[PDB]
RNA sequence: CGAAAAUUUAACGGAUCUAAAUAAUAUACCGAAACCUUGUCCAUAUGUAACAUUAGUAAUAAUAUUAAUGUUAUUUGAUGGGGUAGCAGAACGUUGAGUGAAUCUUAGAUUUUUUUUUUAUAACUAAAUAUAGAUGAUAACUCAAGUGAGAAUGGU
RNA sequence: GUAUGUCAAAAGGGAAACAGCCCAGAACAAGAGUUAAGGUUCCAAAAUUAUUAUUAAGUGAAAUAAAGAAAGUUUUUAUA
RNA sequence: AUAAGCAGCUCAAGCAAUAAGAAAGCGAGAGCGUACCUUUUGCAUAAUGGGUCACCAAGUUAAUUUUAGAUGCGAGCGAAU
């Protein structure tokens, strides 16, 4: 029981993560060679990763009942990477229980009214548990079409270097070497 | 779930990767700096008296 | 006995010098991560013990501190640590009733279960000095 | 029929893998029983029949590991998983030609 | 040599004859291990249930008390100190410390025989009004 | 054996009678064999009982 | 491509997937009330020791033992564990009756509740409210039944 | 009708949901325990695990629609 | 008062005692779970029966003929004198 005794303030805090839908991802890409052929994370492979963060499942204290999820700011959703002809052949449906009122729309036609952010919210929404926390978690996914967003100051940092920045890894290893100078 | 045992399995979280690398045919001391905030009882080397022999280089420099 | 590794003989003083220490004792093969002063409630009635008996635990899987961690392949050597506990008595649970029933059958068979549990108290957990070994 | 017995016509790579290991485990039971008797200079009529008219997993074609003969099918072949107790039964040889 | 036969699967949906072959082998429940000599009569008995058991040659037969000792975990504790217990059929057992080593059990029909402090022993301790600890000890 | 006093007793609902038959609703005659003729009819009764014979009380020498 | 049906995408479970498809392979992991381990309950055997009761046989003025029954522990580290129709065994509870001209009760019997503990269809501890000396209650053993109800378009 | 099993009278895991199918026979608890069928990107416990080919149609991915057509594509065997 | 629970079970934040000590109860949130009985090969079935609660309400008695166990007597038993 001692493992849990302590200050759990920072274990439950909301971290503001960031990812660009255009930056190549060696881990979430199916093409891994050559270096120039690596593609960004596909729609479903990016949503599968985000849904894991919104559920807080990346934390060692995850519990499905506690809403220990985090925020995820997705940028460049206009350049959402998709394979095949999904952009023009995939269809989204709707019905309000009135016979004949079946609304259909393609991915590209849906990206003209509400942009690529709406296509990613539907992918993440289906990957989340269908319960009373689905709308709270999906609201923590802030997707934008370009590189601009109001959370450029919220993104988690480490020594002034935003995570995902060019030199963010060096700033982390420098802070841990200073923490070892103690009993 | 239906039973308290089935719930424990669904809510399982595996131990840290450092503990899985268990030695074989021998005992060893591995260095696992946790991703957590240290308490106040880990006095920094700057507050230790000059006489305290515990003053020593970082544990990383010992490996 | 098998000599202790040279790497363990040089880093154990650093492990025993840090503020806090924990251990993963193994009672009948099952692990229990405990610290000096913790109250372990075993899920069984240990036979042949009375409140006030001292037990010497000798099967430790992992003994570590914040930064360092000693791991024995099968188990950590007994000569390195010394963990003891005291039997705090026995405790019981409230009687729970299980009703085994099938649809369209009136017979309801009852199962009354009320198990006892042995409660321990870790009163000593220290790391020995192996300067001589 | 209106009663749904949802059984796919083909097996998955996970079922085919376990099938390979079951065909491989029965080969070790006959090899152990045969080698144990050979050391004593003995023989069993059932063990001599198996080694004579039954192949090993390393000698069977993929179509004999995941399929069986069925005269009611278009091409006289039927998924082996459509056999009763197919997991605890031996089936390795089909009629010649089919 | 012997056959170390272990029942890996069940026969809940196999013909009745398959149960007769498992009963003759002695495999009542799952993962149960039995030892039979290497003979044609036992060999052919395993060819009928070869899809359910795991066979293996062993030099000797393991007794019943030796088959269960290989799945038994180490207790992980050793009683080094005991308190005064009353055994129903043996009498009062005085406290013992195994670390400094003595199970002495005193029985009788009088309190003095049990070896415990009685009311008589408590009155002599109160009348020793002259006992005093050393000056340095205070 | 008190029948009709719950399921756990073992004789609760039908009291060991079965389910909706003639043996559960009413009574079956003892001499009834389903309609098939008994043997005492297909064969007939044999002999007569002597009502005039004396019933001696036997006594042996031993 | 052939391939068209009437509430709605409409037999990938869904999101989605260029494999997270398909074919031929390899390994690790997950995975049931299955199995294992540590304990518990119940049933049925095998010996031994001890505790209690009942009834016998001995001993005792200067306690031992035999048999039955109940119970706990222990030996073989004993064996066994779904269940309808149905069969069988062992118990509890309810009503009245005998021992009973008995036992207990203002130092609180009895109080349809609440609470507490015990392997627990039951009883028990305590608390609160009221106030009975017997037309009150009651253990234990035994006797006899108008003896146990979520089910009958049941009856009041 | 016959042969075998299950259901009936059998809970539990898998087959999205499921009397009869694949596993497995529930006395009660504990365990990142060991396994069967089955599975391991997310819903949802576990591989976005390795190797070699094919498909570009979301074909298909846990209920194979047919004959048949065709400079779709790949391989192999011939052949210029 | 953003939610689609045969209202129970598994996990469980939080609230709850003016005070030393002492947490019953209610429970957000996560998961599992389609009443009961009857009758049927098979029923959540849109098959039968019940508005709820309390009470009444169903293998009993007699004679006769058997079996088992226990026990009395015993080539006699029982009854009655
Ligand atoms: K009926
Ligand atoms: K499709
Ligand atoms: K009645
Ligand atoms: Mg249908
Ligand atoms: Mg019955
Ligand atoms: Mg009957
Ligand atoms: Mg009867
Ligand atoms: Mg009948
Ligand atoms: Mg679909
Ligand atoms: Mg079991
Ligand atoms: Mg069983
Ligand atoms: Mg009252
Ligand atoms: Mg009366
Ligand atoms: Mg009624
Ligand atoms: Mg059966
Ligand atoms: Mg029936
Ligand atoms: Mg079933
Ligand atoms: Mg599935
Ligand atoms: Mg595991
Ligand atoms: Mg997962
Ligand atoms: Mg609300
Ligand atoms: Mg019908
Ligand atoms: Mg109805
Ligand atoms: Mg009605
Ligand atoms: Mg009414
Ligand atoms: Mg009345
Ligand atoms: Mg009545």
């Amino acid at each position: 029981m001692s493992q849990t005794v302590g200050a759990t303030r920072l274990a439950y805090s909301r971290v503001w993560h960031h990812i660009s839908a255009v930056t190549p991802h060696p881990t979430l890409s199916t093409i891994k060679a050559p270096s120039e052929a690596i593609t960004p994370p596909s729609l479903g492979r990016l949503a599968s990763r985000i849904a894991t963060i919104l559920m807080g499942k990346h934390k060692p204290i995850w519990d499905p009942s506690t809403d220990c999820g985090d925020y995820v700011v997705v940028t460049n959703c206009a350049g959402l990477y998709t394979t095949g002809h999904k952009k023009w052949r995939k269809t989204y449906y709707r019905h309000n229980t009135r016979p004949g009122s079946l609304q259909a729309i393609t991915m590209d036609a849906l990206m003209e009214k509400h942009g690529g952010a709406e296509v990613l919210r539907k992918a993440v929404s289906g990957m989340l548990p269908k319960n009373r926390l689905r709308d709270k978690r999906l609201a923590r996914l802030k997707a934008f079409e370009g590189d601009a967003h109001p959370y450029k100051e919220n993104l988690v940092r480490f020594g002034g270097k935003v995570v995902g920045a060019p030199g963010w890894e060096e700033a982390v290893k420098a802070i841990r070497e200073a923490d070892m100078e103690r009993l | 779930q239906s039973t308290a045992n089935r719930t424990k399995r669904m809510l399982n979280i595996p131990p840290h990767e450092s503990f899985l690398n268990v030695p074989v045919e021998g005992d060893r001391i591995i260095f696992n700096p946790p991703s957590s905030e240290a308490s106040v009882y880990h006095t920094p080397f700057k507050f230790l008296p000059r006489s305290d022999p515990r003053r020593r280089a970082n544990i990383y420099k010992l490996f | 006995q098998p000599p202790i590794s040279q790497q363990v003989k040089e880093l154990l003083p650093v492990l025993a010098a840090q503020p806090g220490h924990y251990t993963t004792i193994h009672i009948h093969g099952k692990p229990y991560l405990v610290t000096e002063g913790d109250t372990v409630k075993l899920p069984f009635k240990m036979p042949g013990v009375a409140p006030g008996d001292v037990l010497r635990l000798n099967r430790a899987s992992v003994i570590g501190s914040r930064d360092l961690t000693l791991q024995g392949a099968p188990y950590v050597d007994e000569r390195l640590f010394e963990c003891r506990a005291i039997v705090m008595g026995t405790e019981s649970e409230p009687m729970r009733v299980m009703i085994k029933k099938k649809r369209r059958c009136r017979k309801k068979k009852h199962v009354f279960s009320k198990h006892k549990y042995t409660v321990l108290r870790i009163n000593q957990l220290k790391i020995n000095d192996v300067s001589s070994l | 029929g209106g009663l749904l017995w949802k059984i796919p016509w083909r097996m998955s790579k996970f079922q085919k893998l376990r099938q390979r290991r079951r065909l491989r485990a029965v080969d070790n039971v006959v090899a152990t029983i045969e080698n144990a008797l050979a050391k004593k200079g003995e023989t069993v009529k059932a063990v001599e029949r198996w080694r004579a008219e039954m192949p090993t997993e390393a000698e069977m074609l993929p179509k004999d590991k995941y399929t069986i003969f069925d005269r009611k099918e278009k091409r006289y072949r039927k998924g082996i998983h459509k056999l009763p107790k197919w997991t605890r039964v031996s089936q390795r040889v089909n009629p010649p030609g089919y | 040599s012997f056959f170390r036969i272990t029942l890996h699967r069940s026969a809940i949906g196999l013909p009745k004859r398959t149960h007769g072959v498992l009963a003759a082998l002695g495999l009542r429940r799952r993962n149960q291990t039995v030892f039979h000599p290497v003979e044609p009569q036992f060999a052919g008995m395993l060819m009928k249930v070869k899809e359910l058991v795991r066979v293996e040659e062993v030099p000797h037969r393991l007794t019943k008390r030796e088959l269960k000792d290989e799945r038994k975990p180490d207790a992980g504790f050793v009683v080094e100190k005991q308190v005064r217990r009353f055994i129903p059929g043996v009498g009062v057992q005085d406290e013992v410390d195994f670390s400094k080593v003595g199970a002495v059990v005193r029985d009788g029909k009088r309190a003095g025989d049990l070896g415990v402090r009685t009311r008589s022993d408590w009155e002599v301790i109160g009348k020793m009004k002259s006992v005093l600890p050393k000056v340095k000890a205070l | 054996i008190r029948k009709g006093r719950g399921p756990s007793s073992g004789y609760g609902k039908t009291a060991g009678r079965g389910t909706k038959g003639q043996k559960a609703h009413g009574h079956v005659k003892p001499w009834f064999q389903g309609g098939q003729t008994p043997l005492i009819v297909s064969h007939g009764r044999k002999g007569f009982v002597n009502q005039f014979a004396a019933d001696m009380s036997e006594l042996n020498l031993e």
